[PDB]
């Protein structure tokens, strides 16, 4: 296990699908929010549907 | 362009993800895009150009 920053990690995720780095780091706290909401509407759906 | 910036400390080089061959940071190395106030964690460094010292001599 090589450690890496989380953001550097994303930013490889990302040139991994085709969009450059700075589109990660210029949309950082953007891609952050949107990731933080997406998990929230997963316990959402999770606790209302069975 | 390819890699990741890495310091020994003193020095900025720009490496290969997965095998440590640090390289000077020139133009051809890099790429720009946008400017200092976007990104988070953005560093001071020098940016070797390959082309002035050949106009220099
Ligand atoms: C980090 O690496 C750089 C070079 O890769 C080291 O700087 C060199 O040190 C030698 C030894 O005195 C000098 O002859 C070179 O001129 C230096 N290069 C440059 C560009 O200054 C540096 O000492 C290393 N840092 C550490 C903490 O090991
Ligand atoms: C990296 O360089 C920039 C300039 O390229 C520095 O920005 C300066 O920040 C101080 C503190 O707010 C201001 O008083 C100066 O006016 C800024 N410079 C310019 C040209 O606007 C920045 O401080 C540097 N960072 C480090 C860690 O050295
Ligand atoms: C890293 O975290 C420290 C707090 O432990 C903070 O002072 C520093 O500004 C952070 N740097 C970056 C690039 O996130």
């Amino acid at each position: 296990a090589l450690q890496i920053p989380f953001a550097m990690q994303m930013a490889y995720r990302f040139n991994g699908i085709g969009v450059t780095q700075n589109v990660l780091y210029e949309n950082q706290k953007l891609i952050a929010n949107q990731f933080n909401s997406a998990i929230g509407k997963i316990q959402d759906s999770l606790s209302s549907t069975a | 362009r390819e890699g990741v910036f890495v310091s020994n400390g003193t020095h900025w080089f720009v490496t290969q993800r997965n095998f440590y061959e640090p390289q000077i940071i020139t133009t051809d190395n890099t790429f720009v895009s946008g400017n200092c106030d976007v990104v988070i964690g953005i560093v001071n460094n020098t940016v070797y150009d390959p082309l002035q010292p050949e106009l220099d001599s």
